[PDB]
């Protein structure tokens, strides 16, 4: 195996010349994050090893 | 005085012999190997 930065696309491509697009409002996935932090369930360590 | 005949120094070798009545295990030094297992209080991956 070799570490060559697997690629992910940058952005979803939109196509049409008029309207507006359907991504989620730009407060939504932020007000889930602070949710799940809330619970404070991150797990870090795996029989100590992180 | 008593001559006897002996085997000549050149033609027999003095060769150590190590004897032993059994193979050392591993931790051979160790008197408890079973304690880096009872203090994994974490767990082991």
């Amino acid at each position: 195996y070799k570490e060559t930065s697997r690629v992910s696309l940058t952005s979803m491509i939109y196509v049409g010349t008029a309207g507006k697009d359907l991504s989620l409002p730009t407060g939504t996935v932020e007000d889930i994050i602070g949710a799940v932090d809330g619970m404070r369930r991150v797990v870090r360590t795996i029989g100590g090893q992180t | 005085i008593k001559t006897a005949p002996v085997v000549p120094p050149t033609e027999q070798r003095d060769m150590v012999q190590e004897e032993r009545v059994g193979t050392p295990v591993k931790n051979a030094g160790n008197a408890n190997p079973a304690a880096d297992s009872d203090n994994a209080t974490e767990g082991v991956v």
